[PDB]
């Protein structure tokens, strides 16, 4: 029986040896005493590929249907507030939260600014 | 209402305890992990899980070296001897009591 | 400490008298800052200290 | 409220003469000898950085 | 920059500051021209199809489209032609040649001898089997108490490589690490002109096992070569052995220079990033950039480059934007005198054993370590 | 869409191999239908033999208590099959050539 | 640069290099008279 | 444990009323709300301390060391 | 802490233009358009393709926070000062906050709107190999509430939902408390030996 | 035990004395439970430090967990070299092994190569990925070892080379130690007379293995908390308890052939001679359990499965009640996990929904690390009939896992508790899950027992490997919630939850999607971090610090305190009730310990005194006794 | 053979009429759990979808076919001796498979969501 580049025995399932390995023209099984001195099966192909996710490359991304990168510019923090930047007068400044500290401190807020883009640094 | 603090059942509760359940049961059923882990230790099926144990460990054996002193044969020579396996096949934990 | 994490230190045992008395003439046993709620927004602690006199009336 | 554990009537100490140390004659650790402040590595540093000299004599 | 002196950051960049009549359009060419390629990025498929008889096996490559990674990459197709016949195949047949190498010897270990051993570290096991778990509320009731701000194992890899460094000699074991070194010795087409065909005549005679070569030239999609090998040979991993090769096979890299990339201005700079210095590289491109302007955060490439004074205006500038990154204003005076001391030899030394070494006190050396 | 029954058999005559697939025996071959005596759902052991090939098989201690299969046999004019309540033979085969051993301990 | 159970017994050059031994806990970092130390207490009317 | 002498905000005695309060709750049938006003707690700051006691005292003295059981 | 029978209508109203944000962001990040519903099946292939990638699914995570973060600043500009019942002396809230005396204008914002997005490791709420981000949530919802954003506020409460995420954005700033130790510890020791 | 509140006091104890811990040296010490990997499933991982360990391995592989029916741990590692080479690692005494998989299959049952082929290329027999890595290790195997023709003489082999280190006798042949290998080792949740069993799981794991190379399969996390369980106190009790009986029993033949290194006197039918041995051995193992408890260092020769030695048991605090009765309800990752500082194991997953608490965890450096359990999280603690389900999945559609010969993941394998028993399709396996749910909360069905998961596992593109998995064992977690059809209970664990469909509140239940919904949306908390006031109201950080400042206060450790004997006790006087507080205050019975008490509170900036969280108490209400504690 | 005990062998075995012919006959390998009795079912009604209601004593059965190795054997004359159906192996035509099936109820969703 042929599976693949495999050949095996019709009685013991035995895997036979490699028909190409061999003297000329005389292969058996090892359990069995199989009878193929024929090498009747001696063409096999397999056709292989490589995997879809083996070369990646910014070329393969844009084959996905999925957007896979964001722009120049298509990322603006609408989480605004009016707190003042004072450098240029500059209301609209994003914002940001986390807890930095010991849990017996105030919340930690992120801020950034919008217009001249000069950073500020709020504690409490 | 809305809640209740049980201000009479509290009270009758510490002049008496209860002497046929205890009261709170989700209070026993936080440590039910831990003594119900315990508890399988000697209890279940198969007389707990160190009975059930005792025999995944089952013989350590050895070999004397003296012969049999047999007729001349093949099994005189290649001989070890007389052969003890020592086993545990039941342990039992007791319960805490004194002795004098 | 309160149920809410709002923990402090002692600062003074401060004396009886000097001390805001109400229309009730109940006089505080703790007085806890203000200032120590915007940055922890411990606001199960505002709303326990009105279900507390509701509760206790 | 709630009152916590961890209470402060263990902290302070004051040292004036103190035992000593037999090898370098310096002060000794312990708020049971009660003595042994220690102005260390990075205390140094802030009197060096002063500028003042005798401070750190 | 402050410790350690590292002649090898692991980011270096390159601020390449473009000119101001050259345009966008030109500038984003521009990068193109210096990131690198690797084959691997210009390929879709790989379709090897593997037969017997000798183990022919033959692979077929399937590029992109030419439009599409001539615009992407600024990879003409006769350039893969000049990859593929003569890096690719090298490479290729080097790795076949190894693994049948690797077929005769080494193919079973000994069962029953252990392995060592598994998942602990190199030291203590953990970092601490009982004061792992203090609370900060409970870690800073032994850190109050006490002065217990140091730490003794401060645990960083550049203290281990301050740890690990200063060999001991040429003498040793190994001199040079020398090693063995011996013991070598769809489609159906047809149809090529007298060109292609006598192409294929030398790429067979220089290399070890081709046998069979063609190229798309017309469209630039394909490629296509037969490699006939050994009929004692077994069976053998081929698409894993390309997939290697291709992820390897450089295209076109301007050395030490990864990939470039042109990022929005701050305050009219049109400017480029490279990942990686190359400044000798960068000058025979003029007509691109200015020259005397490119600005680099690897201290020691300024200073091999440019000399001692620009190798300080480095670190002095590149101190400020660990900074100014978390907005925080130092004086440019505090680094002025910083930046002045670490090149007082005319070298560009850290603060560390290394650097403290050429000093004049004794006692500042012993009580350091 | 319904289909009649022809008739109703219980005796085991039909049992059903479980081999590697493409287990090709050579056809000179008898077998022998063992079958434990406990009166329900019984485990059943089949052997067979040639001169090269040897081998035995059994039914599932598990699936053979609550899982049963039965053989059919339609005629496409009369609309109705047959049954035949058939075991199956979990088998394997073993060569004769090789069941060779060794020196049991190092010695 | 000796031999030692588990930890062997100090030596004269190991009593130096930490930021425990000598050279930096008794010479750069030593203990004070006239020093205390306490909790301290908020206060405006200082 | 033991109700406490005094109020602690206010002042007013409150210990006497802890056996009269458990007559109201058992016997009179009363809630909360009327059992505290008639023993005359009117403000909330001594009516939360008649209101709120747990009487540890009674699960304290089940453990005598002084008398047999 | 209490807005105005005005302004508590406002941000219910501005609010209620948030729930048709989380698909016009998934749908825009899987180049589908027309408003393709929810549950249309080829929208369910494009979002499990986006679940599988790391530099993927930021992407989401970027496209839809920018989406619900201009829903929560409309909100502040609205309410925080008008819509509120008590003006800016007598409401001691905002009071602490603009003088600068404890707080900022983050901390009334979450008080009185809406907490917002709670953002993790810089991205959103991370999904379960199910598509969920929860157990009671379907699988690819495409929501702002399912994505993690909070619409609850501290006055009135956050939902069970919403109280579990803000629990993990609470426990995200809690990790870099103990590596903030021994940074810069022996970096200023070996500065200050030899500038001395 | 069996024992009344009553009787606790008459007996100097509370009333309602809790135990769960042991006395040892009077200080009172209790078992930490642990986070392990879940039993009896073949994870998925992929982990960069396989590579560490040697040339040309993989960081792909599968791991399992297997458990002894006495609670013993084995686990076994499955490789992938870059050769197409694959192996198998497990770890003996404390050194560690490694085997070729054809190696144990070929010893496991009488194979032919064409059976480890079928097992593995069920169909899809023209995949190229997958019947090309398969011909590199049938063909490496007979290369390599050409004199290995049958079952017993591969038993011969393997139990030749492993003679010296299982420590086996020598009246053993080499298939009686070979066969115990493969009875001590691998996938020892089948145990003896399963060799067929053993063989149909390694086929499941090598395309399981197989399909994760390619990319089929997303790795299983294994900190998801899906895939895991927890060690129990106890447990882990008795399984170094067995380990001491076993040196034991290992110093008795030490003892013997110490004496014929002389030559003295031995017969070992002499009943006097065995007492002269059995005097001399150091059989006093209750101090050897005690000093496990005493210290923590698990110390054993032959080593277990658990990859620390320390810290294994923790001193009961008293300071309040809320201390005590929230170390019962601790769990730990292990503290092999503090010594990084990659914070992913820290992180809070949505998989712990009701199972871990997301508040009640510690600040700082255990943060994330030391989390304790939901308010209705029940711990499995004995395993259920699993005997009369697959007679049921035999009812159902399941053909066979003896007949049938088909695996990878375009199909559905039922396993329970680790025991592949058949083969199903998807569009059916999804029906077999969701009846066996029915037959199991309507308790009519004898077989089902309500401790059950039904672990189903949809396809995906790319996601987690399909099957169907059902769990009765030790040690996992359940949690109730109510199940739509029936208004029933349904005990539902972390492995089915994934997949599930559990809304919060009735009113949040639409249609055609949620088959469960929560009993109160309480039960996901702890016990403590439930006991704060409208704790949904406050930010996060304040929640959690709740649950350490309570833990910490004064309070009452109890009433007993006049029998005990204890290092330091805090003890505050004048306890109140809250005013404020939740209705499972009452339900654990927190009056008993009441910690803490109710103060008129004004917040008024006035004195001057109180900034940066300092608080000003009354004078007159401290002289009057207020907070007052010994 | 038959090394454990118990082991009757069979020797009485009936005649399977597999025909060969060519009105036509069709091999089929339908299965059953056990808790019907086949004597007591007269019908069996069969549809090449999965469109097979069927309901035997208060109980939801389902025959499902699965079109996309398991051998035929039949005794020779009366030894049993068990031969490889075939016509030079023996692949059947189609398979069957009763399972029993349950009605999982409606969620009365008017209920189960008070608000």
């Amino acid at each position: 029986s042929v599976v693949g580049s495999l050949i095996f025995c019709l009685d013991c399932g035995d895997l036979l040896e490699n028909p190409n390995a061999v003297l000329g023209s005389n292969v058996e099984c090892s359990q069995c005493k199989a009878i193929y001195p024929k090498s009747q099966f001696s063409n096999l192909k397999v056709v292989t590929t490589t995997a879809d996710d083996a070369f990646p490359s910014s070329l393969r991304a844009k084959k996905s249907v999925v957007k896979t990168s964001l722009k120049k510019n298509e990322l603006k923090d609408g989480a605004t507030i009016k707190e003042k930047c004072p450098q240029c007068g500059n209301e609209e400044m994003n914002y940001h939260t986390l807890q930095l500290r010991s849990a017996d401190e105030g919340a930690t807020v992120f801020y950034t600014c919008t217009s001249c883009g000069y950073k500020f640094r709020t504690n409490n | 209402r809305t809640a209740d603090f049980r201000t009479l059942e509290r009270e009758s509760r510490f002049i008496n305890p209860p002497k046929d359940k205890s009261a709170f049961p989700l209070l026993q059923e936080a440590v039910q992990p831990h003594i119900g882990s315990f508890n399988a230790l000697t209890e279940g099926p198969d007389g707990g899980l160190l009975n059930l144990g005792v025999k995944d460990i089952g013989e350590k054996v050895i070999f004397d070296g003296k012969p049999l002193n047999s007729e001349d044969e093949i099994s005189n020579s290649g001989y070890l001897g007389n052969k003890l396996s020592v086993s545990v096949e039941q342990v039992s934990i007791a319960k805490p009591m004194s002795n004098d | 400490s309160s149920r809410h994490g709002q923990k402090g230190v002692c600062s003074r045992k401060w004396p009886t008298i000097d001390m805001p008395f109400s229309e009730t003439g109940i006089q505080p046993d703790i007085i806890i800052n203000p200032h120590a709620f915007p940055s922890r927004m411990t606001i199960g602690m505002f709303v326990e200290s009105l279900a507390g006199k509701a509760g206790a009336l | 409220y709630q009152r916590l554990r961890h209470m402060v009537n263990d902290k302070f100490q004051v040292r004036s003469t103190g035992p000593v140390n037999s090898l370098t004659m310096q002060p000794v650790k312990g708020r049971k000898r009660h003595g042994g402040i220690r102005v260390g590595e990075m205390e140094r540093d802030a009197l060096i950085g002063h500028g003042t000299s005798f401070l750190l004599q | 920059i402050v410790m350690t002196a590292s002649a090898a950051i692991k980011t270096p960049q390159m601020t390449l500051p473009i000119w101001n009549d050259v345009s966008d359009e030109q500038a984003d060419t521009f990068c193109k021209s210096i990131s690198k390629v690797l084959l691997s990025e210009v390929i879709d498929k790989v379709i090897v199809t593997e037969t017997t008889g000798a183990r022919s096996y033959v692979i077929h490559m399937r590029f992109f489209d030419n439009n599409e990674y001539s615009e992407e990459y600024d990879v003409s197709k006769e350039e893969l032609q000049n990859v593929i016949s003569n890096q690719f195949i090298h490479l290729l047949e080097a790795a076949i040649v190894k693994e049948i190498k690797k077929q005769k010897r080494t193919t079973g270990p000994d069962i029953g001898v252990a392995v060592p051993r598994l998942q602990t570290d190199v030291a203590n096991s953990s970092s601490n089997s009982k004061r792992l778990e203090e609370d900060n509320d409970e870690e800073q009731s032994h850190k109050k108490t006490k002065q217990a701000v140091s730490y003794d194992e401060p645990d960083e890899d550049e203290i281990e490589t301050m740890r690990e460094a200063e060999k001991s000699s040429d003498e040793e074991g190994i001199d040079s690490d020398k090693e063995s070194d011996s013991d070598s010795e769809v489609e159906a087409n047809n149809n090529m002109n007298k060109v292609q065909r006598d192409r294929q005549s030398a790429i067979i005679s220089h290399h070890r096992f081709i046998t069979k070569y063609n190229f798309d030239d017309e469209s630039g999609k394909w490629c296509e070569f037969k490699l006939e090998l050994a009929a004692d040979t077994e069976k053998l991993l081929m698409v894993n052995i390309v997939e290697e090769i291709c992820r390897k096979s450089i295209i076109r890299q301007i050395p030490h220079i990864d990939r470039c990339v042109h990022p929005e201005p701050e305050n009219g700079k049109r400017v480029l990033v490279t990942e990686g210095v190359n400044f000798q590289a960068m000058w025979d491109q003029e007509a691109f950039i200015d020259v005397d302007g490119i600005t680099s955060n690897d201290v020691a490439a300024v200073l091999k480059t440019y000399g001692v004074e620009a190798a300080r205006n480095t670190i002095v500038n590149e101190i400020n934007n660990v900074f100014s990154r978390y907005a925080i204003s130092v004086s440019f005076r505090h680094l002025d005198l910083i930046a002045d001391m670490m090149t007082r030899q005319g070298t560009y030394l850290a603060f560390n054993r290394q650097g403290m070494e050429t000093s004049t006190s004794s006692f500042m050396k012993m009580s350091y370590e | 869409s319904e289909i009649e029954i022809e008739s109703v058999q219980d005796q085991p005559s039909v049992a059903v191999g479980s081999f590697f697939k493409g287990f090709r025996a050579p056809s000179d071959t008898t077998f022998d239908l063992y079958k434990k005596k406990k009166s329900e759902k019984d485990e059943f052991v089949l052997h067979g033999e040639n001169e090269r090939l040897e081998y035995e098989g059994y039914t599932d201690s598990s699936s053979q208590a609550s899982n049963q299969y039965v053989v059919g046999l339609f005629n496409p004019e009369k609309k109705s099959i047959q049954l035949y309540k058939a075991p199956v033979l979990v088998s394997k085969v073993v060569s004769k050539s090789s069941k060779n051993l060794r020196g049991p301990k190092i010695k | 640069k000796a031999q030692s159970g588990k930890v062997p017994i100090p030596g004269v050059k190991q009593a130096l290099e930490k930021k425990e031994g000598l050279f930096r806990k008794h010479m750069m970092g030593k203990r004070v008279n006239y020093a205390a130390r306490s909790v301290i207490s908020p206060d405006p009317n200082i | 444990m033991i109700v406490p002498v005094r109020c602690f905000s206010c002042g007013k005695v409150v210990g006497d009323k802890w056996e009269s309060y458990l007559n109201l709750l058992q016997e009179d049938e009363l809630d909360e709300g009327t059992a505290l006003s008639r023993l005359g707690l009117k403000r909330y700051c001594c009516r939360r301390m008649i209101l709120t006691h747990v009487d540890l005292i009674e699960k304290f003295l089940r453990y005598n060391p002084l008398e047999k059981r | 802490l209490r807005l105005t029978a005005e302004g508590n209508k406002w941000r219910t109203d501005i609010l209620k233009t948030s729930v048709d944000t989380g698909r016009e962001a998934a749908a825009e990040v899987t180049n589908l358009d027309k408003d393709t519903p929810a549950d249309d099946p080829e929208l369910l292939k494009r979002l499990q393709e986006i679940l599988r990638d790391n530099n993927k699914s930021g992407i989401l995570d970027a496209v839809t926070s920018s989406k619900v973060n201009a829903i929560t600043s409309q909100v502040v500009s609205k309410c925080v000062p008008d819509g509120t019942m008590k003006k800016f002396p007598c409401n001691s809230m905002q009071a602490m906050a603009l003088s600068g005396a404890k707080g900022s204008n983050v901390n009334v914002s979450q008080i009185m709107c809406l907490l917002g997005q709670q953002a993790l490791e810089g991205r959103r709420v991370p999904v379960m190999v199910s598509g969920k981000t929860l157990p009671s949530f379907k699988p690819y919802e495409t929501d702002a509430m399912a994505g993690g954003y909070v619409k609850g506020r501290f006055y009135s409460g956050i939902k069970p939902q919403e109280y579990y995420f803000h629990c993990m954005a609470g426990r995200e700033g809690l990790i870099d408390t103990a590596v903030k130790t021994s940074r810069s510890g022996y970096l200023q020791r070996c500065l200050t030996k030899q500038l001395e | 035990n069996k024992m009344s509140p009553y009787e606790l006091v008459q007996h100097k104890e509370e009333s309602d004395e809790i135990g769960g811990y042991f006395i040892v040296n009077g200080i009172e010490k209790l078992i930490r439970m642990l986070i392990v990997q879940r039993r009896n499933h073949p994870m998925a991982i992929i982990r960069p430090s396989f590579a560490n360990r040697g040339a040309s391995y993989s960081h792909y592989g599968i791991q399992i967990r297997s458990v002894r029916p006495d609670q013993t741990s084995q686990t076994n590692v499955l490789h992938y070299l870059n050769d197409g080479q694959v192996t198998f690692r497990f770890s003996w005494r404390k050194n560690e092994y490694l085997v070729p998989v054809v190696m144990i299959l070929k010893a496991l049952c009488h194979t032919s190569d064409r059976e480890i082929f079928d097992g593995i290329i069920g169909n899809d027999v023209k995949d190229s990925f997958l019947t090309d890595r398969l011909e590199l290790l049938l063909r490496g195997f007979k290369k390599r070892y050409p004199h290995l023709q049958n079952r017993t003489q591969v038993l011969q082999y393997l139990g030749d080379k492993f003679r010296v280190v299982f420590q086996a006798s020598p009246d053993q042949s080499d298939l009686e130690v070979g066969q115990e290998v493969l009875d001590r080792i691998v996938l020892v949740h089948l145990g003896k007379d399963g060799s067929q069993d053993k063989f149909r799981m390694l086929l499941f794991m090598i395309r399981k293995l197989y399909s994760l190379v390619a990319g089929e399969c997303s790795p299983d996390n294994p900190d998801a908390t899906q895939h895991q369980e927890v060690l129990l106190g106890g447990f882990l009790y008795g399984m170094i308890l067995k380990e001491k009986i076993d040196e034991y029993l290992q110093n008795i033949i030490a003892q013997v052939r110490m004496d014929i290194n002389r030559g003295m006197a031995i017969n070992f039918k002499d009943k006097r001679y065995m007492s002269r041995v059995l005097m001399r051995v150091n059989e006093n193992i209750g101090s050897k359990m005690q000093y496990f408890l005493s210290t923590g260092n698990l110390v054993s020769q032959s080593g277990l499965d658990l990859q620390q030695v320390s810290g294994y048991t923790v001193v009961a605090e008293k300071i309040n009640f809320y201390r005590f009765i929230s170390h019962f309800r601790m769990v730990h990752r292990g503290s092999f996990f503090a010594q990084l500082k990659t914070t992913t194991v820290r992180k809070l997953l949505p998989e712990s929904w009701g199972f871990l608490c997301p508040v009640h965890t510690p600040d700082g450096s255990p943060c994330g690390l030391l989390n304790h359990f939901a308010h209705k999280c029940r711990i499995s603690t004995q395993q259920s009939d699993v005997s009369r389900i697959p007679s049921i999945l035999y009812s159902l559609g399941v053909a066979p896992a003896s007949h049938t010969f088909a695996a990878g993941p375009s199909l559905c394998c039922v396993q329970i508790d680790g025991k592949i028993i058949g083969w199903v399709s998807h569009e059916q396996g999804k029906i077999i899950a969701d009846t066996l749910r029915y037959w199991k909360v309507e308790g009519k069905t004898p077989g089902l027992p309500i401790d059950l998961e039904i672990g189903y596992v949809p396809p995906s593109t790319r996601g987690q490997y399909p099957g169907l998995y059902l769990f009765g064992g030790h040690s996992r977690m359940l949690r109730p919630v109510r199940y739509l059809p029936l208004d029933k209970e349904d005990i539902v664990g972390p492995f089915e939850q994934v997949y599930m469909n559990i809304a919060v509140t009735p009113q949040e239940i639409q249609n055609n999607v949620h088959t469960h919904v929560e009993f109160t949306p309480t039960n996901i908390l702890s016990i403590l971090a439930n006991l704060t006031p409208f704790s949904d109201f406050n930010q996060s950080p304040r929640n959690m610090y709740q649950c350490q400042m309570g833990k910490q206060t004064m309070g009452t450790p109890g009433v007993a305190l006049c029998h005990r004997s204890d290092n330091k006790l805090y003890r505050l006087q004048t306890g109140q009730t809250p005013i404020v507080k939740a209705n499972l205050y009452d339900d654990y019975g927190m009056d008993n310990f009441p910690n803490g008490f109710n103060a008129v509170v004004a917040v008024i900036s006035y004195t001057g005194y109180d900034m940066d969280d300092a608080m000003i108490i009354n004078k007159s209400a401290d002289e009057r006794g207020f907070g007052y504690g010994t | 053979f038959s090394i454990p005990d118990g082991f009757k062998k069979c020797k009485h075995l009936k005649n399977f009429p597999l025909n060969g012919d060519n009105k036509q006959q069709q091999v089929w390998l339908i299965k059953f759990p056990s808790n019907v009795d086949i004597s007591k079912l007269k019908s069996l009604p069969v549809d090449f979808e999965s469109s097979t209601t069927m309901t035997i004593d208060k109980h939801d059965y389902k025959i499902m076919d699965d079109t996309d190795n398991m051998t035929l054997l039949v005794p020779s004359e009366s030894k049993e001796s068990l031969k490889i159906a075939s016509t030079a192996p023996l692949q059947f035509d189609k398979v069957f498979s009763v399972s029993e099936t349950a009605k999982i109820p409606a969620i009365d969703y008017s209920k189960v969501r008070v608000p």
